[PDB]
């Protein structure tokens, strides 16, 4: 979403804005109760591929 | 579109010209433009008023 | 008096410079994550549109 | 802003887009690269290694 | 330029201002080239009178 003032300074100068309200989160799935599970704090789809750079 | 402006003028025509049937390439005359620039600048003041009920 | 003058153009004083309107950004860049994204369950990145 | 023909609100606009395109998907990788349970090391990125992920 | 802002304190306050570009200079013009004048880098129109006060 956009926020244009042009009523700074008297409206001698303006401010444009850009804000969003989005939650991000990497799919990692908690037991509702106490039982351990594989799935209990494990990244649910997602493998990591760690090389050297050059 | 006001921008850095550059009034220029001209210099007087100050030589003799050519007499009888000399023809103008024997003394051609020299247009000189002298010149300047001015640059703006800004500036202002304001002022602040008291409650509207006031 | 009357020298050889190695100025260039810039030096002419009856040129006035004219600034462009086009300002070029470097908006062309796209990143691979608006195609991985969608609603539906097959997404790499799914999104939950909670109204 | 005249002076300089800039119009700001256009520009600041587009300028603002690209900054908020980058920003969400920064937040995405983040989250994605975020401590990693079940990774692969490899000195260098063969198909080798891309078929035991797949694995 | 004049700038009516009655939007300040939430528009119970006003705050009114007033602007200008202007570019002011003696004239006092320079040779665009290497011809040299009598109008070069002198007060074109302008002789200064100066006294005790």
């Amino acid at each position: 979403r956009f926020y244009i003032d042009e009523t700074v300074d008297a409206g001698r100068k303006s401010l444009v804005g850009v804000d969003c309200l989005l939650g991000v989160s990497k799919a990692r799935y908690q037991s509702t109760d106490g039982v351990v599970t594989p799935y209990d704090n494990q990244d649910y789809a997602v493998i990591g591929l760690v090389s050297d750079m050059e | 579109s006001q921008q850095p402006f550059r009034p220029r003028i001209k210099a007087q025509l100050s030589g003799s010209g050519v007499s009888g049937n000399t023809d103008f390439e024997a003394n051609y005359d020299n247009l000189e433009i002298l010149s300047q620039t001015i640059y703006p600048d800004a500036f202002g003041n304001s002022l602040r008023s008291k409650i509207k009920a006031y | 008096l009357n020298n050889i003058n190695f100025n260039n153009i810039s030096n002419n004083l009856n040129l006035g410079i004219e600034v462009g309107r086009e300002i070029q950004n470097a908006s062309w860049i796209k990143s691979p994550f608006f195609s991985i994204t969608g609603t539906g369950a097959d997404r790499g990145v799914r999104l939950f549109s909670v109204a | 802003s005249e002076l300089e023909r800039i119009d700001f609100i256009k520009e600041s606009v587009d300028s603002l887009t690209t900054w908020m395109n980058e920003e969400r998907d920064k937040r995405i990788v983040a989250s994605l690269t975020n401590d990693f349970t079940n990774y692969l090391y490899t000195q260098t990125m063969n198909v080798a290694t891309i078929r035991k992920a797949i694995f």
